[PDB]
């Protein structure tokens, strides 16, 4: 351990922005956390994001509205933000700076893990092959879960992505026909969504297996980017130290992205897109990336990284480089939702990149992935139809064509619609999707082999 | 296809300016030959 | 022998009193022994570029100057064995450590010096004899299917003083001994070459045999070569990841190099879980793949600086390689993650960007990577030929091909594998576009078609015209509504659809889609284009007469025929040898021709 | 802007070691 | 002479990209030239760009690799690097910075030149006139080239204008009623291309006139910057010294901006347009303006650079500046090349601003002039109306309109599509625009007076 | 009596050729001649302009012209008109000058088209479609404009 004393120093050399510079530092060292006091006795920290010589960089999580520049004290804490995790977190409440916000006590930890974490070594790694019934036949059907895979939910602000994730968390279980610890990040979102949140795990009579983290709206910016890597490290105690398996949600990723481009704005760093840091994505994927199983321990971490898509853009820069990192996506839109559809998934511009391992024979039932690949097919053509005859007209059409637009209204209302509280298993789902297709004549069905069609399609 | 995929420019934000103006008036004086013809359609139908 | 760290500003660490020091010499930054590589020099004060996370770093910690710059280490035991992005084994680290993280400051040798390997030397040296650069003189046994030949390193050269007899030899002893001017040199089983410098060839000769993919799309309009160089710049889901997949499982290369710069971790568990479960026949024996295969992960998460080296570390594995007589396809699963490290290590730096953020010198660094690839004469006494095939991603922001690096890029490979993510939207995979690829090495295998096809390629062409027609003819039908379409449009249009939906898409993740032999791929476009021809002669020849053979005729007629061609991929080549299947499609052929007959 | 910023930057920056 | 001890200087201040920075050196020349000497004896060469004080910047050229603070010897030539140059330099194939490649001797010094160019005096240029015969229609026939004239080829990346180059070079010659040498400067240039041209050269018979500089795409990057001034100083000595026609092609002056680019960053210049150096005008006017024909002298230089355009535009900067240097372009098109049509010129954006005078009675044909005008503005409505069938549809076109879709689909399959191994002769290409012309009725041919259509038009 | 300058002259020659030009144009308009000046290209002096700034490091404008490039216009093009001469012989002279602004294209958001379009007073702007149709001289006849109906009206 560290038995030295830190040492306290006066030298704030300026503040520029929401960077405080320090001189006159002895052996600064990088990304060591600094502890300072305003002169009204209020308390803040920052890290040190440079050093040079006897300068160094640090960056206030708090702020720096009413930093002085002779009565500042800061003290080096000589280590780096590491964390105190235990077991018995779940069923706190914890702010986005680590700290109870439930009048319980303070973390006693079991030990001290670096909020950067470390890469798994890939060679150890073991490659996910369990699915999770989400019993949402738009997902467990066309875009399953596995155990351990990164799916964030692409929204776009006014859509019951919350609502989605909440039941998720609750009807969350396995085809092999169990408990999640979940940790749920709430980060740039306001009052009434994350008390939604935690009423919800406490209806649901979870909450002893539930740990929060909240940075509302109202709380500092700074924050926000270590609230996930908090939720995380505690995820990877649970995980990989106690073979607990754990689901995780960051809400609203974009308020992470934003809390980011105002700190790469006030570094001045080199652009992207739309003002993001030109390595957003490495960033992005130290947080995605603490997620799946790793061999010989019996844990896990499954991830679902919701955020909102500014101007329901798919190719802004944060749904962009999620798609990149991420396993996929489910994806919800406001066609769906401005007709009353729950939960408004549109499976069309969605994917599950472990879906082709998690399903078939041993896993759920054989036809699993000739259902999905067909009801893909049937899906867009009817919605390509419509695009044809929003111009050409009913009478344009013929019987081939009338037969994908019969097949798109069932589909959207005998499959995707569902309701908050309809849990469906898989195999209910595949068989919903055979009454679908059977809409169709066998000659029609041109992603199913005949050796699958002779026995699921006569029934 | 989603695009008419011109490179993005001043002189292509000035192009496309035109060319949507074109295209609305277009569907104006279109939209009204078929009121026209749409009246006497039911003009003649009448009859 | 050390300098002084004076501030990291991340991947970046500036450190003092290195005055003797070089550019791209490799140094120990910290006392952990962090790997990094100078970048700059500014009078006694170097900028280091530093391979691995720098968090802890503190002013003043030592940094020990190496002579040595970044280099590979060359030798037996990289075949089966994933490396780091600065080739340190991760088997050999987790069956060290113990622990399921990689630690960093880790100094683990690339080749283990504990194996005893079988040498068998050439039998045609002497003492006395004069041998050059590229010369073997042995053979290492590392498993059944590649025979690792020990070369004389490059910039080395003599008379031979000693060779070792056959027998049991690790890495750590000496198998050759030469002497040049009274300086005498004692060699390994492994060399040592600097990654940043192009492994020297006798002439590199042009690309004249393919690169054999398992699809149908990839392969039939749009070939790759042995040598050549390819780019993927896919969006997000659009399968790019599962061609360059299929690619490596099924080829007719000899050595597979796969580098996992900046990709998911995931997909490198998913290739260590499923390639041993691979076969491929070798002489009436069935062996497995890894055998024949090696793979970097420098996966997203880790650090970025370690991208540069991971992309060099490959391509420096796969010359490796050529040099013995092997035909490489190395493929680099990103491209676009190397160029991002570029341009945030630019930005440390403060230099100055060209477009879109990224440094002036990006084309400089592509360029100067993918003309390493290609078909060459070896260096050596023994006349080996080889190649190195490049089979590179980009990740395109937005899809929009735009950027410096698909820009740069294309301008640099020879072929073209476009992506359409509306594609993927339906599922269609392979998404290739088909409208915005190209090859540039159609004319260099037209004498291979002819040698040994001739049918294929009037074939291509036939096929090209009737894509290229649909897509000139969608564009106004999607405006008239397929009201002034001519018979012979219509046709057009849905053959064009039964080539689309049946020859161009695969599902890779079948028994029968996971391998697509050549043969069948023109075997059944063959068939399709024959009834193009039969159905369009059908209308031509009577759309002048008593009664026309139009659309609807043919295809309530001949039903049977359209839904038999469609199946025509349901053949599981593994379960159904080659003759049931050229059987079956000439038995759909003679169905054709038979309901021709009764129809016109 | 962002190359504008900078090299107004390494003006000042150039200025200031002159001084 | 010049008979003066040179200094060599350990005295290296710094060494960032490709720039090498030295101090203490003694009275520093602008432009002068320095040898490098690695610690392991490799030797290279740069140039200095700038000199303050006691400061000097090298410009190296093979690059800095390897390069130290401390024993890197730098001896400073005294001079500008004027280059050796000789009249038995064709037959011969040299490196990016005109060192033998071929295994022959260094290149004797007949003479020296200073390849930074000497301004030709205005007054005694003598304009251009006689037409080269190129044998590609649309070269020959509408955007015509006079000896003397400055015409580069505008492509994008793989579009066959590597094939149009070739073509040219071994067709090329003049509108009879004796050949030229060849200047080769191969920038960045990948090793297909540079055994495509290198073996065409020798197949036909040309490398007794061929002097080939050759910098490839795996060479070093700043060494091309001299390499094009290196062919056209050579040119310069054949064509106004030694009285020869020399046809200089440069095949790629983006791959030349791009190491200006990289050097303008290297020094932190103030940029202009996507990030290119704001003097890229002036530094390919000097390179563009060597040409042309000179009192007194009967050779001349002719050329024909190469630019591959980024993105598929003609409003990037570097063909942007180029365009207003040159006298015209070629402008090879993707559109015609996706449809199997060679050479793949569009002739709507492409001019040749010398060919209203190097044509008609006396030269060419008197009609040349009237053909080409009337089949430009023919090809141009084609292309007018084709754009509206794309919208109306063919249903919906008149008969004149027809008439010019006719003449389109003809115009590019006849006049336009010729092959890489067949030559037509001016007068060969205009009767097949006749025969494109004879499609209309002579009431529609307004660009061709009544007297030219009387004679030609009803043969 | 022209001046010649090439694109491959020092950008400080090319920025002074149109100073020299317009000198000697005032110099004849003192003597009472009527003097017409011809411009082939006020675009290539704004390049100078352009390329002069970046190479003095100051802070540049709209794509990377001067902020002050709309002042050196309007000096070059307000040097001119129907004056009365200085000297005893009451003589009256004038300067017509014809400006040339090669166009990148016929978005007159071009920063030397837009500053010319502020000062000058007639504008023959050249249509690029009619152009392309052959019909020469090619004048849009619709954008173009001449301040001086009123002035010719007598
Ligand atoms: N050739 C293919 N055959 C079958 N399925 C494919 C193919 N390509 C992609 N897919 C499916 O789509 C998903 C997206 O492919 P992936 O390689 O992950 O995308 P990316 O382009 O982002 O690398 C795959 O995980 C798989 O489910």
């Amino acid at each position: 351990y560290l038995s030295q004393p830190r040492l306290t120093y006066k030298t704030v050399s300026g503040v520029n922005g929401p960077l405080v510079i320090l001189d006159h530092v002895k052996f600064p060292r990088y990304a060591e956390i600094v502890h300072l006091t305003l002169p009204d006795g209020t308390k803040r920290s920052g890290q040190v994001l440079e050093v040079s010589g006897s300068k160094a960089v640090v960056q206030v999580f708090e702020g720096t509205s009413g930093i002085d520049a002779k009565k500042t004290s800061c003290e080096f804490t000589g280590d780096i933000l590491r964390t105190p995790v235990s077991e018995d977190m779940l069923g706190r409440v914890f702010n986005g700076s680590g700290k109870p916000i439930d009048r319980g006590p303070v973390v006693l930890a079991e030990d001290f893990l670096d909020i950067m974490g470390q890469p798994i070594n890939p060679q150890c790694r073991i490659y996910p092959e369990e699915m999770i019934q989400t019993g949402i036949s738009a997902i467990d059907g066309m875009n399953s879960i596995a155990r351990g895979q990164k799916i964030p939910i692409f929204s776009a602000a006014g859509l019951p992505h919350n609502e989605i994730a909440a039941q998720i968390c609750r009807q969350a279980g396995l085809v092999k026909k169990e408990n999640f610890a979940i940790v749920f990040a709430a980060m740039g979102v306001n009052m009434e969504t994350a008390r939604f949140f935690k009423s919800d795990f406490e209806e649901n009579g979870s909450m002893d297996n539930v740990c929060l983290f909240l940075n509302l709206a109202n709380d500092p910016t700074i924050e926000r980017i270590i609230t996930p890597r908090l939720a995380l490290t505690t995820a990877e105690f649970l995980a990989y130290q106690c073979e607990k398996h754990v689901l995780v949600i960051l809400t609203d990723m974009s308020s992470y992205a934003e809390a980011l481009r105002e700190v790469s704005a006030a570094r001045e760093e080199v652009p992207g897109r739309r003002g993001f840091p030109g390595y957003m994505y490495t960033d992005l994927a130290t947080i995605y990336e603490r997620a799946g199983r790793v061999e010989g321990r019996n844990g896990s971490i499954t991830q679902i990284p919701i955020l909102t898509m500014p101007n329901d853009d798919i190719t802004h820069p944060i749904p962009d480089l999620t798609g990149y990192i991420t396993e996929g996506q489910i994806y919800v839109d406001r066609q769906l939702h401005n007709r009353q559809i729950y939960p408004p998934i549109n499976v069309l511009p969605s994917l599950s990149r472990l879906m082709k391992s998690a399903i078939g024979e041993g896993m759920t039932r054989k036809d699993h992935a000739d259902v999905s690949n067909q009801l893909y097919a049937c899906y867009a053509i009817g919605k390509d139809v419509q695009a044809m005859k929003a111009v050409v007209g009913e009478e344009a059409l013929t019987s081939d064509d009338l037969l994908y637009l019969e097949f798109l209204q069932k589909f959207e209302k005998n499959f995707i619609t569902q309701g908050p509280y309809e849990n469906r298993t898989v195999y209910e789902t595949l068989d919903i999707g055979w009454q679908l297709l059977r809409i169709f004549p066998k000659e029609m069905l041109k992603r199913i082999p005949q050796s699958t069609l002779s026995e699921f399609y006569p029934r | 296809k989603d695009r008419i995929e011109i490179f993005p420019s001043r002189m292509a934000q000035t192009i496309m300016k035109a060319r949507l103006k074109g295209a609305q008036t277009g569907r104006n004086l279109l939209k009204k030959k078929s009121d026209a013809l749409t009246l006497r359609f039911r003009q003649i139908l009448k009859k | 022998t050390f300098g002084y760290v004076h501030g990291v500003s991340g991947p970046v660490v500036t450190a003092c009193d290195m005055a003797g020091a070089a550019m791209y010499e490799l140094v120990r930054v910290g006392h952990s022994e962090l790997v990094g590589e100078i970048i700059r020099l500014e009078g006694d004060m170097a900028t280091i570029q530093v391979y691995e996370e720098t968090s802890g770093v503190s002013v003043g910690d030592p940094v020990l100057r190496t002579g040595k710059p970044l280099s590979v280490e060359l030798g037996p035991g990289i075949m089966g064995a994933i490396f780091d992005g600065i080739q340190r084994p991760l088997s050999d680290i987790s069956s060290q450590t113990q622990s399921i993280y990689i630690p960093r400051g880790v100094n683990v040798s690339a080749l283990s010096r504990d194996i005893k390997w079988e040498f068998i030397p050439s039998k045609n040296l002497r003492v006395g004899s004069h041998i050059t650069g590229g010369d073997i003189y042995g053979i290492v046994n590392e498993n059944s299917l590649i025979k690792h030949k020990i070369m004389l390193p490059p910039r080395s050269r003599g008379s031979v003083t000693y060779i070792a007899p056959p027998g049991n030899y690790d890495a750590s002893d000496v198998v050759l001994e030469l002497e040049f001017e009274g300086v005498k040199e004692k060699l390994s089983m492994v060399q040592v070459w600097p990654v940043r410098q192009v492994r020297p060839v006798t002439e590199k000769l042009p690309a004249n045999h393919p690169l054999l993919t398992g699809q149908r799309v990839l392969d039939a309009l749009f070939p790759c070569v042995q040598g050549g160089t390819t780019a993927i710049p896919g969006a997000f889901g659009c399968g790019k990841t599962v061609i360059s997949q299929s690619l490596s499982k099924y080829s007719n290369s000899d050595v597979i190099i796969y580098v996992g710069c900046g990709e998911r971790g995931n997909e490198m568990s998913e290739v260590l879980r499923d390639f041993p479960e691979l076969t491929m026949e070798v002489d009436g024996k069935v062996e497995s793949i890894m055998k024949r295969t090696a793979l970097v992960a420098n996966t997203s998460n880790m650090p970025v600086a370690a991208r540069e080296a991971s992309i060099y570390t490959g391509i420096t594995l796969s010359e490796y390689f050529r040099d013995m007589g092997y035909h490489v396809s190395m493929m680099a699963d990103s491209t676009s993650r190397w160029a991002e490290a570029l341009r945030e290590i630019s930005g440390r730096l403060a230099e100055m960007p060209a477009d879109s953020g990224y440094p002036a010198y990006l084309g400089a660094r592509l360029a100067s990577f993918y003309e390493r690839a290609g078909r060459v004469k070896c260096l050596g006494n023994p006349e080996r030929e080889g190649s190195v095939s490049i089979v590179g991603a980009v990740s395109p922001p937005g899809g929009d091909f735009s950027d410096p690096v698909t820009s740069a890029t294309l301008g640099i490979v020879q072929v073209f594998w476009g992506l359409d993510k509306k594609l993927a939207q339906r599922k269609h995979f392979p998404s290739v576009n088909w409208l915005i690829s190209y090859s540039k090495y159609m004319r260099a295998l037209d004498e291979y078609y002819d040698k040994h096809f001739t049918e294929f390629v009037p074939l291509r062409t036939k096929a090209k015209e009737i894509l290229q027609e649909e897509e000139d003819l969608a564009e106004i039908v999607q405006l008239v509504g397929k009201a002034s379409l001519a018979e012979t449009d219509k046709i057009t249009l849905e053959v064009a659809k039964l080539i689309k939906d049946d020859f161009l898409q695969q599902n890779g993740y079948t028994p029968y889609d996971r391998f697509c032999p050549f043969y069948k791929t023109v075997g059944m476009l063959s068939n399709m284009i024959s009834f193009y021809d039969m159905a369009r002669r059908a209308v031509e020849t009577t759309a002048q007469s008593d009664n026309k053979i139009t659309w609807s005729i043919i295809r309530e007629h001949m039903g049977e025929i359209l839904y038999k061609l469609s199946s025509m991929k349901f053949k599981d080549p593994v379960k159904d040898g080659e003759a049931k299947i050229k059987a079956d499609y000439a038995q759909l052929l003679e169905d054709m021709q038979n309901a021709f007959r009764s129809l016109e | 802007f962002y190359r504008l910023k900078k090299i107004q930057e390494k003006k000042k920056i150039i200025k200031e070691k002159s001084e």
